[PDB]
C-alpha cells in the first residue's frame, strides 16, 4: 500500500547551499512583559522549543542552470535535504530557574530540616533543570505528547476538586511550547491550580515531550528524518509538598499513636534534578550531519517547499544579569539600582540540498495524491499551519550552486 | 546546651537610642530565626520583629517598623537591636528568642530578659 | 492584624480541680496555635502547640483543643506549680499577637 | 603544575542562599558579604594569519522611539570586537561588558568587574570569505553549578500578577526573582 | 521523558545521621521522622517462553530442635517464586 | 593498597570559609585554626641516565635600584636545581 520514496523519485548531481546568517533571540528568561497589551520583550529562554519553519524556493520556477533535463510535462522538481548545520555561538552556560512562592516546607534529608513553617504559605526556592540536547529535522512539524485534564470522569460523579482523569493529549510542537522537565510534562496552567508547585517559567504553560512512538508509527514517516538526543539529570535534594492528602495512606502499613505524632506527614515526595557537568565533547552541534538513510520512507524529501527543524539546547542557556542606576549616592543604597534578567540565544542554520525530480505516472499520481493532495494543487499540473506560531526563515534567493565558497561546502566535498 | 544571654537592664532618657544585645551559643547560629518581643508590666506580650543571620533579612511589625534598627554579627554570633525616639511608655522587659521547627518538634529558647526603663 | 480574647481573664480555684480557659480569634487560624504560661520574673515556655499537641517533658494533665476561632485548654487536676499567667498565641500570620493573659491563683 | 584558579569579591550582593531553603526578609541598606568563586574550566587555542575576533554583549545605540526614563533596561546589542592581549576569557556569567552594563561594579569578582570578557565567534571564523582569522582551533570546556542564590536590590521588571498568588502577612513585598 | 522517581516514609526509623557527628546514645519513646529518598538506577530486560523465577529472603521453617523464643531472630530462607506483575524491583 | 595521604595543621590561617557566605571582614589578633587537608593525586615515572631537574618559585636577588622596604614583595624567580631524594612532591 505504502512504498518508499526512492522507488519513484530521482536524485540528480546538483547541489545547492543555503545559510540563515546570524539569528538572534533576546528576551526575558521567565515571562513576557507587556505594557498596554504590547509585548516589547517576549519569552526567550534556553529552555524553549526552537521550531524553525524554513520556506524554500520553487525549483520549477527557479533559474535552473540545465533546463534540458527538466521537462514541463510529467516531470516536476523538488528539493531534497542532504546536510544540516546548527551553528551555536554562545558560550557554555547552565540556566537558572526558580520561583519566589513555592511549597518548599520540609527538608526530608534532615541536613536542613525545614520543619514546615507555620500556616499555609510559600517560600522562595530555585534550582536548574536537566541537560536536554535534542534536534529534529523533517518535512512535517513534530508531534509531541503531554498528559492533561481532558474529558471528565466516568458515569456521573459528584465532587469538588478531586483528582481529575489523565489523558494523553498529542499536539503539534510549535514555537512557544515549553520543554520537558524533571517535574513531568503537564499542562500546569490548567492541571495545576496553585501555580506554585514549579518555578515561574513552567507554572503558566504546558510542558510536552516528543512522543517517539506515534512519531515513528506514522505510515509515511513525513514527521521525522532522524533524531539526536542526549539527556542528563540526577536528583540532588529531596523534599515534600504541604497541603492535605486526598488519597490517604492505609493504617495497615503505618503504626500511629502517642504524643508528637497522630498527625501523618505528607505522602507527597518530589525532587530537584540537576544536570551536573556540561562539556564541549558532549556537544552535538557545530558539526556537519549527513543524511544517509532515514528510518521512514522519506529520504530527505521536502514536500511543498517547507522544512521543519526543531532544536532544544541547554548548554547555551546562561542567564544574563543587568543592573542600572535610578540615581546615585555616596554610599551603596539598594533603592538606587534596578535589576533585570536578560537572556540571549544565537543560531545559525546552514543547509546543503540536492535537486530531485519525479516522473508522473498514473499510479504515481494516485500515490502522491493519496499521501498529500495539497502539493498536487501546488504544482498545478486552507493550511491549518497558519494558526500555529513558528519561527519563520526565508531562504529564497539565497541558494547557491557555488558551494566551494562555504565551509559546509568544503566539508561536503571532503566526502563524495 | 543552647545558651542565650541578653544584656543587662538599662535606664535612658526619652528621645535617645537604646541597644540590646543577646549572644547565642550551642547550635548552628546562621540557620535559625531569632525574634524580638517585649513585655510591659500590666500588659501582654507583643512581637517586635524577626531576623536570621543568613542575609540579615529583617522583618518588623506594623506597630514598630519605624523606630527600630536591628542587625546581627557572626564573629561571636550576637544580634543587636537599637531603638530610637524613646517614648516614656516603652519601659518594659525585652526578650530575644529563637525557634526551630522540626519534623515533629519545636525547639524553643528564650533569653533571660532585659529591663529597659525610660524617664526624664 | 489578628486579634484574640481570652476568657476568663482571671480565675481562682483549689488544688486538684479541672479548669477550662478559652480564647476567641478574630480571623480563622485552623490549628496554628500554642499556649504559654509565665511565672513571675521568669520567661514563659511552650506547653501546648498544634492546638492539640503536648510538648515533651510536660505532664499529660495539660490538654488543648479547638478549631476555627474557638480554642480551649483544660487542666484535669491542678498542681501548686501550675498557678501562673496563661496566654494563647497564634503563629498563623505576621505580626504575632498574644492575648491579654489569664492569671490563676489559689482560692 | 596543575591548579584551580580562585577569585571572589568582598562586597557582592550575595542576597540569600536559595537552594535548600529560602529566608525572605526585607533587605537593609547593605547586605554584601565576601564570596569566593571559581570559573568554568577552559582550554582553547586559536591560530592564523589574521587576529581573531569575539562577540560580546553591550549597550548598543540609544533607546528607540523618543523615551524619557531613569533606570530602564538598556538596548543590549552584540558587538564584534577583535581580541587583543590582556582580555579575559568568558566565565559562567556571560561574555559581555561588565564595566558599563553592570552598574554596581560589585555583582561579579573584581577581576571581571571593570573589564570585559568575550567569547570568540566561530561563526565569523567560518562565514568569512577567506578564513584568514583561523587555521585550526581546539577547545575543551567543562562547567557545572554548585550553588544557587538570589540578588539584592529592586526588581525593575516585576513578576506578572496573574501567575503568582500573594497575600496575608509577611508578604506584599515580593522576594528576589533574580536567580543566578 | 527520562526522569527519576522519589519514595519515602513519613515515619521511618531515622534516629540520627551518623555521617560526621552523632547525637546522644539511647533513643526516647518515638524517634521516627519524615524522610524520603530515591532507589538505585535499574534497567533490566528478560525474554523467553517460560516465566522467570526469582528469590527473596524470608521467614522459612521454624528453628531446629525445640527452642523457646520471644521475638528472636527467625531463620533465613532463599524462597523461590515466579515473578508476576505487581512485584517491585530490588 | 591504595590510600589517600592526608595532612593538616593544628594552627593554620583558616580565617573564613567563603564558599557560600562571609563573616565580618576584620580579623582578630590570631585567627589560626586547626584544619586538615589533602593534595592532588599524582602518578609519575621518569627514567634517565642523569638526575632530572626540578624548578621552584622562590625569592630572587635584591630588588631593582636601591629601594627601602620592610616586609614587601620580594622579586620572584624560577630557580631550577636537580631533583634529589628528600624533595616534596607538588
Amino acid at each position: 500500500k505504502v512504498v518508499a520514496t526512492d522507488a519513484y523519485v530521482t536524485r540528480t548531481n546538483i547541489f545547492y547551499h543555503a545559510s540563515s546568517s546570524r539569528l538572534l533571540a533576546v528576551g526575558h528568561p521567565y515571562f513576557s512583559i507587556k505594557r498596554a497589551n504590547k509585548t516589547v520583550v517576549p519569552k526567550v529562554s534556553g529552555y524553549q522549543y526552537r521550531v524553525f519553519k524554513v520556506v524554500l524556493p520553487d525549483p520549477n520556477k527557479f533559474a535552473l542552470p540545465d533546463s534540458s533535463l527538466f521537462d514541463p510535462t510529467t516531470q516536476r522538481l523538488v528539493w531534497a535535504c542532504t546536510g544540516l548545520e546548527v551553528g551555536r555561538g554562545q558560550p557554555l552556560g547552565v540556566g537558572v530557574s526558580g520561583h519566589p512562592f513555592l511549597n518548599k516546607y520540609d527538608d526530608v534529608e534532615n541536613s536542613g530540616s525545614g520543619g514546615n513553617p507555620g500556616q499555609d504559605n510559600r517560600v522562595n526556592v530555585g534550582m536548574d533543570y536537566k541537560q536536554t540536547q535534542l534536534c529534529m529535522v523533517g518535512c512535517a512539524p513534530p508531534l509531541g505528547e503531554h498528559w492533561g485534564k481532558g474529558k471528565q470522569c466516568t458515569n456521573t460523579p459528584v465532587q469538588a476538586g478531586d483528582c481529575p482523569p489523565l489523558e494523553l493529549i498529542t499536539s503539534v510542537i510549535q514555537d512557544g511550547d515549553m520543554v520537558d522537565t524533571g517535574f513531568g510534562a503537564m499542562n500546569f496552567a490548567d492541571l495545576q491550580t496553585n501555580k506554585s508547585d514549579v518555578p515561574i517559567d513552567i507554572c503558566g504553560t504546558t510542558c510536552k515531550y516528543p512522543d517517539y512512538l506515534q512519531m515513528a508509527a506514522d505510515p509515511y514517516g513525513d514527521r521525522l528524518f532522524f533524531f539526536l538526543r542526549k539527556e542528563q539529570m540526577f536528583a540532588r535534594h529531596f523534599f515534600n509538598r504541604a497541603g492535605e492528602v486526598g488519597e490517604p495512606v492505609p493504617d495497615t502499613l503505618i503504626i500511629k499513636g502517642s504524643g508528637n505524632r497522630t498527625s501523618v506527614g505528607s505522602s507527597i515526595y518530589v525532587n530537584t534534578p540537576s544536570g551536573s557537568l556540561v562539556s564541549s565533547e558532549a556537544q552535538l552541534f557545530n558539526k556537519p550531519y549527513w543524511l544517509q538513510k532515514a528510518q521512514g520512507h522519506n529520504n530527505g524529501i521536502c514536500w511543498g517547499n517547507q522544512l521543519f527543524v526543531t532544536v532544544v539546547d541547554t548548554t547555551r542557556s546562561t542567564n544574563m544579569t543587568l543592573c542600572a542606576s535610578v540615581t546615585t549616592s555616596s554610599t551603596y543604597t539598594n533603592s538606587d539600582y534596578k535589576e533585570y534578567m536578560r537572556h540571549v540565544e544565537e543560531y545559525d542554520l546552514q543547509f546543503i540540498f540536492q535537486l530531485c525530480s519525479i516522473t508522473l505516472s498514473a499510479e504515481v499520481v494516485a500515490y502522491i495524491h493519496t499521501m498529500n493532495p495539497s502539493v498536487l494543487e501546488d504544482w498545478n499540473f486552507p493550511d491549518p499551519y497558519k494558526n500555529l506560531s513558528f519561527w519563520e526563515v526565508n531562504l529564497k534567493e539565497k541558494f547557491s550552486s557555488e558551494l566551494d565558497q562555504y565551509p559546509l561546502g568544503r566539508k561536503f566535498l571532503l566526502q563524495s | 546546651q543552647v545558651q542565650l544571654v541578653q544584656s543587662g537592664s538599662e535606664v535612658k532618657k526619652p528621645g535617645a537610642s537604646v541597644t540590646v544585645s543577646c549572644k547565642a551559643s550551642g547550635y548552628v547560629f546562621t540557620g535559625q530565626y531569632i525574634h524580638w518581643v517585649r513585655q510591659a508590666p500590666g500588659q501582654g506580650l507583643e512581637w517586635i520583629g524577626w531576623i536570621t543571620p543568613n542575609t540579615g533579612g529583617t522583618n518588623y511589625g506594623q506597630k514598630f517598623e519605624d523606630r527600630v534598627s536591628m542587625t546581627r554579627e557572626t564573629s561571636i554570633s550576637t544580634a543587636y537591636m537599637e531603638l530610637r525616639s524613646l517614648r516614656s511608655d516603652d519601659t518594659a522587659v525585652y526578650y530575644c528568642l529563637t525557634r526551630r521547627y522540626g519534623h515533629y518538634d519545636l525547639f524553643e529558647y528564650w533569653g533571660q530578659g532585659t529591663l529597659v526603663t525610660v524617664s526624664s | 492584624d489578628i486579634q484574640m480574647t481570652q476568657s476568663p481573664s482571671t480565675l481562682s480555684a483549689s488544688v486538684g480541680d479541672r479548669v477550662t480557659i478559652t480564647c476567641r480569634a478574630s480571623q480563622t487560624i485552623y490549628n496554628w496555635l500554642a499556649w504559654y504560661q509565665q511565672k513571675p520574673g521568669k520567661a514563659p515556655n511552650i506547653l501546648i502547640y498544634k492546638a492539640s499537641t503536648l510538648q515533651n517533658g510536660v505532664p499529660a494533665r495539660f490538654s488543648g483543643g479547638g478549631s476555627g476561632t474557638e480554642f480551649t485548654l483544660t487542666i484535669s487536676g491542678l498542681q501548686p506549680d501550675d498557678f501562673a499567667t496563661y496566654y494563647c498565641q497564634q503563629y498563623n500570620s505576621y505580626p504575632w499577637t498574644f492575648g491579654q493573659g489569664t492569671k490563676v491563683e489559689i482560692k
